[PDB]
């Protein structure tokens, strides 16, 4: 009921009714676990399916484990934290749908942040919100540029190995902002470059490009 | 839709 910091699960829950969550939380604390202060401090994400919530899409880049709530129920039953293996989230439908293995995503996340050394400019009208995209980009190691980059900035990033790659993200409602960029032959991608990219831990410069 | 607490999927 009281463990060392490196032995304490820091848990996020996603996709549950408020009352279920209340109950899971009581159980968690009795066991000496805690609710995570944020994705970045989370060790375990509890989810019963692959679900594209902000929690899932930030957590996936940092957590050690994505498990079903059955894990926590068995832990509480045994009054100890048991091994995660038998409770790893396996969503056959989502995996076929998005052509990935969640296990493979976690492995890649641990090796390296998907957006290591990448800067994103994201137009203001984006959906989900700019704040959401930003939190997802950052957990994955990227940075979001607050100012729209000039043609000069874009070229200079490309010409210097010492400078991060810049990636532009937009949506239908904002494409008028990018007209001059397209004329220049600059790529702009839709939000899925980030959303689906982080879920599957892949960079896909072709599926989501407006060009 | 009625407002709810549910976490939105994207």
């Amino acid at each position: 009921m009281k463990l060392t910091p490196e032995l304490t699960p820091f848990v996020l829950f996603t996709g549950f009714e408020p009352v279920q969550v209340q109950q899971y939380i009581k159980k968690l604390y009795i066991l000496g676990g805690e609710v995570a202060e944020s994705a970045q401090k989370c060790t375990h994400l509890i989810a019963s399916k692959v679900t594209r919530t902000v929690k899932f899409l930030t957590a996936i880049s940092v957590v050690k484990h994505i498990v079903t709530p059955e894990w926590l129920e068995e832990c509480f039953r045994c009054q100890k934290f048991i091994d995660e293996q038998n409770y790893i989230l396996r969503d056959a439908e989502a995996e076929v749908l998005f052509s990935f293995s969640l296990e493979e995503s976690l492995k890649r996340a641990h090796v390296s942040p998907l957006f290591k050394a990448k800067y994103f400019y994201i137009t203001p009208g984006i959906c989900p919100s700019l704040s959401t995209m930003k939190a997802i980009v950052e957990c994955a190691g990227g940075k979001v540029l607050s100012k729209q980059p000039s043609f000069r900035k874009l070229m200079e990033h490309k010409q210097n190995s010492s400078l991060s790659e810049i990636i532009l993200i937009s949506c239908e409602n904002d494409l008028h902002l990018c007209r001059e960029y397209f004329a220049r032959g600059i790529d702009v991608h839709n939000a899925e470059f980030v959303l689906t990219g982080v879920l599957t831990q892949t960079l896909d410069y072709e599926s989501y490009k407006f060009n | 839709k009625k407002a709810t607490q549910a976490s939105q999927e994207y």
